[PDB]
């Protein structure tokens, strides 16, 4: 049952992932109103 | 390379000679008659009988004697998944390779087998079942619709076997499907000798055995 | 075309006239003077469903129908499901938008539809198919086809009115529809002139009893792999013939070997007896006989047209060995009546009381339905067990038969009653022998003469042996029962031709006995 | 009546997808773009 | 460097010797006299009586005995899983080495 085993880790994986991507994105939105608010 | 001495079957006689009847006379003719007569092959197989009868072994020796593709092997119950829907994608995983093969090439393509084993461990009747989870249900349609479906495939051959036939639900065992369902049994004298004969043949071809026997 | 059969199938012609009636009238009908979006059909296995869907599809000059096999919208992530059955019905909609009433038809083919209609996957299937079929948009140029072979195991919210409205049943084909089918199968043969002369398609349409399309079908198959194989050799090198394969002729021994042995209706059989009854037939060794069956008619008759007695009943006296249920069974026979049967205590082994009680009633209740019947219990002692020590037997039995005696049918009809026992005296004692209306009774052979005349008609024995027998019997009185005749006459012809005569009579006087 | 029954077998449901995943990448994406802008802007 | 005294069971000299009769011998001798007679080896046994009389103490010494990898042990129903089609894959996870092996070195 490795053969399943593999695509659980891949699932589990790309949830990872994704979690990673959506922390950069907001990290990056937070970045965007700091910079936007110096320059007035 | 073929001969029916070296497949080693013993107590089997009218048995085998029936399959090849039933299930093999139409691939062998020249197609031009077939053709003209325009009829369709047998697509199905299912063995049974009381344990350690020689069932598997006939089953492999029939995957030997063919020159074709590999068969595929199901292990038992090896296709149930946690994941909600993934049985299905196993199953069709089995049949796009033939149905690709038949895409392409037409009514001229090679020949493929699959073997199921323990059978009945699958396709239970759908009525009679635990009604608690319905992944049963939908392996057993999803089965039915791909051996014999609106398209139609028809360079395939699948063989069963199992311990307790009556299990099995209906719907499978009609012609079109699985129509030559035969037994096996126990042998008979002139079996037992032809058995104890064909165990004891290398023993005899390196004097290995007292005469006394 | 609407011929039915230049599709190759038989049998449904009344179902797909039906179909052509109830589906297509109004699209063919001009648009002018003036929809159905929903068809179920289902039958049990192998009936051709799948034959219909297609050539309704190939019929209709529209689109290429859409196809679904079995459950490929599941999958394990979240919304896909939906959107596959949403990417279904985009075309429709878009020409329903742009041509408006001037759109195409559009048709749709679910295949085992019961896989997925009947757990919050599923039910949002059901809803979206639902909301689809049927929403705040109304379509009208969209078909939709379902097929299954249990229709008990579909959803009743999906079979309302205006979302699947044709259902149709596919039944086993009739004695002509076998012959439809068979004429199909074989056309191709006929054509190449490969079928043999001998062969009568009725003969087989008449033996084809309960076989659907696939059982004939699989049948010719298998006459095809019988004259196949009769033109290969198997062992050393698959060979074949190349030679005689021009013949092939197809013979009706074929035919029937396929049927025998490799082919089976799958239905269950019914079992008769009634024959078993009358093994050795009857025999007339004496006068007896002929009074008893013209009492026979005669009560025969007075039940047949009594008008004011539409009940009776009857007793058959005689002693062990008198062969008293076969004049019983002759006599039903001779009834000549639409309704007769037998109850015997042969099928009712280790029953309890309550059991035999529940047989006769429905034995009974059955007779009742029939304008004029017959019945006959026999063994009566056997029925309710009895023992003459103490004595011991079964009270229920006895009052339900004493009840069931003299219970009138339902009104204008008829029922007549026959039993058979061999003990008079206690049935007397139970107070039973007051119901029944009359008796007959059966006697034994008494004189030589009958059994000499009885020896003749069975003729096992030749005049020199008859001689010394006459020479020995007629001075002497008999008593025996012919059962137990013809039991001695098997035993005697055991032994060598010498000593059989000797034996015979030695066998006779032990049992040699008086009333 | 029935003794207790025991409870059948669990089958969970994975919510994330490839595709679906290269959709959040196709979100994603462009947010560095826009941000390579602003920080041009306030520079 | 094996000695039967050393396993330290006793009453059970029968039973030993036909197993080991049964199981062991074909393993032991040279392999080409067994490949000209053709047969394969056995691949089973089981064992049963009342409590205490020295079942699990053969298991374990006969673990000591062979030259071979550590063996496997499966206490009792630790396969069962409370998920769809885990148990057979906790039963099937049994077999790998073995199969890969045999694919590889073969004989
Ligand atoms: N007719 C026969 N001729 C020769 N050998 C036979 C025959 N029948 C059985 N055998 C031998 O006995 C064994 C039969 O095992 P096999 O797996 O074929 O039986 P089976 O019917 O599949 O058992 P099960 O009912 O458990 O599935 C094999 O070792 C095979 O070599
Ligand atoms: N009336 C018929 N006329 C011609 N062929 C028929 C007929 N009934 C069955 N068949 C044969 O049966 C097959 C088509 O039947 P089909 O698969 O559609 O049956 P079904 O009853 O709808 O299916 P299932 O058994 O899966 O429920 C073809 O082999 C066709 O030759
Ligand atoms: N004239 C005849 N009358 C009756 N039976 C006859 C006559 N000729 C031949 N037989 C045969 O005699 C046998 C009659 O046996 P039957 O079973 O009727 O006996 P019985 O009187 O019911 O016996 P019991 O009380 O032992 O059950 C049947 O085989 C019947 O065919
Ligand atoms: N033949 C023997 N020789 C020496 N000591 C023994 C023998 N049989 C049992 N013993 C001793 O008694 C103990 C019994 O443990 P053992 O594992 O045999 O029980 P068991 O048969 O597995 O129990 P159960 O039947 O309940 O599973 C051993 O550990 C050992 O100490």
């Amino acid at each position: 049952m490795a053969e399943d085993a593999d695509m659980r880790n891949e699932l589990e994986e790309m949830q990872r992932r994704a979690d990673q991507l959506a922390d950069e994105s907001l990290e990056s939105t937070r970045r965007m109103l700091q910079l936007v608010e110096e320059s007035k | 390379d073929w001969n029916f001495e070296k497949m080693g079957i013993g107590g089997l006689d009218k048995e085998f000679s029936d399959i090849f009847r039933r299930a093999f006379a139409s691939r062998v003719f020249p197609p031009e008659i077939v053709e003209q007569m325009g009829c369709k092959h047998v697509k199905g197989i299912l063995l049974y009988g009381p344990p350690g009868c020689g069932k598997t072994l006939l089953a492999r020796q029939i995957g030997k004697m063919l020159n074709a593709r590999e068969p595929k092997v199901v292990n038992g119950p090896e296709i149930l998944n946690k994941y909600v829907g993934e049985s299905e994608a196993n199953i069709r995983k089995l049949f796009a390779d033939a149905e690709e093969e038949q895409r392409r090439l037409g009514a001229n393509s090679g020949l493929h087998i699959i073997i199921f084993d323990e059978i009945d461990a699958i396709c239970k009747q759908r009525g009679s079942m635990a009604g608690s989870t319905g992944v049963h249900d939908t392996v057993v349609n999803q089965l039915l619709s791909k051996i014999d479906g609106v398209e139609q495939l028809n360079n395939i051959l699948v063989i069963g076997m199992t311990n307790r036939p009556d299990l099995i639900d209906e719907a499978l065992l009609r012609p079109g499907r699985l129509e030559v369902k035969m037994e096996i049994g126990l042998p008979d004298e002139k079996g037992r000798l032809q058995i104890l004969h064909i165990h004891t043949a290398r023993m005899r071809g390196h004097q290995l055995l007292s005469a006394d026997v | 075309d609407w011929n039915f059969e230049k599709m190759g199938i038989g049998g449904l012609d009344k179902e797909f006239s039906d179909i052509f009636r109830r589906a297509f009238a109004s699209r063919v009908f001009p648009p002018e003077i003036v929809h159905v979006k929903g068809i179920l059909l289902y039958g049990p296995p192998g009936c051709g469903k799948t034959l219909l869907a297609r050539q309704i599809g190939k019929m209709l000059n529209a689109r290429e129908p859409k196809v679904v096999n079995g459950p490929e919208i599941l999958n394990k992530y979240v919304g896909e499901s939906e959107a596959n059955i949403r990417k279904l019905f985009a075309d429709a909609e878009e020409e329903q938008r742009r041509l408006g009433a001037n759109s195409g038809l559009h048709i749709i083919i679910f295949d085992e539809i019961d896989a997925i209609c009947k757990t919050g996957v599923h039910d949002t299937v059901v809803n979206q198919l639902l909301s689809k079929i049927d929403g705040v948009e109304q379509l009208n140029n969209i078909l939709v086809i379902g097929m299954t072979n249990r229709p008990d195991l579909i959803d009743e919210a999906l079979l309302r009115p205006g979302r699947l409205e044709v259902k149709m049943e596919i039944g086993l084909p009739d004695e002509k529809g076998r012959l439809q089918i068979l004429h199909i199968h074989t056309a191709r043969m006929r054509g190449h002139q490969l079928l043999s002369a001998d062969v009568d398609i009725k003969e087989l349409a008449v033996e084809t009893k309960n076989f659907s399309g696939a059982e004939l079908e699989g049948l010719v198959r298998a006459a095809q792999s019988t004259a196949m194989n009769r033109h290969i050799k198997a062992s050393t090198k698959v060979e074949v013939d190349m030679e005689k394969a021009e013949s092939l002729q197809v013979t009706r021994g074929d035919f029937l070997a396929s049927l025998e042995n490799d082919i089976k209706p799958a239905f269950g059989t019914n079992q008769e007896d009634y024959a078993s009854y009358i093994m050795n037939g009857i025999i007339k060794w004496g006068d007896p006989v002929t009074r008893v069956l013209d009492d026979g008619e005669l009560l025969v008759q007075q039940t047949k047209n009594s008008d004011r007695t539409p009940l009776v009943s009857v007793l058959l006296e005689g002693p062990p060995h008198s062969g008293k249920t076969a004049l019983a069974a002759k006599i039903a026979e001779e009834s000549n009546f639409p309704f007769i049967k037998i109850c015997s205590p042969d099928k009712m082994i280790g029953f309890s009381e309550t059991a035999k009680c529940q047989a006769m009633k429905k034995i009974f209740d059955d007779a009742y339905k029939s304008q004029l019947s017959c019945v006959v219990v026999d063994d009566i002692e056997r029925l309710l067990d009895y023992v003459p020590i103490g004595p011991r037997f079964s009270n229920l039995v006895l009052q339900a038969l004493l009840v069931l005696l003299k219970k009138a049918p339902p009104q204008g009809r008829k029922l007549l009653i026959i039993g058979t026992t061999s003990r008079k005296d206690v049935l007397q004692e139970m107070e039973m022998l007051n119901a029944f209306s009359t008796t007959i009774h059966v006697p034994n052979i008494a004189t030589g003469e009958q059994l000499l005349e009885a020896l003749e008609l069975l003729g096992n024995f030749k005049d020199k042996e008859r001689t010394t027998i006459a020479q020995q019997v007629k001075g002497k009185k008999v008593w025996i029962g012919i059962k137990k005749l013809l039991m001695l006459i098997e035993m005697s012809l055991q032994m060598d031709p010498e000593y059989r005569v000797r034996k015979f009579l030695a066998l006779l006087r032990e049992e040699g006995a008086s009333p | 009546g029935n003794p207790a029954i025991f409870a059948s077998g669990i089958i969970m449901d994975s919510s994330i997808s490839k595709q679906a995943l290269s959709e959040i990448e196709t979100r994603h994406s462009e947010i560095i773009k826009l941000e390579n802008s602003i920080r041009e802007l306030h520079d």
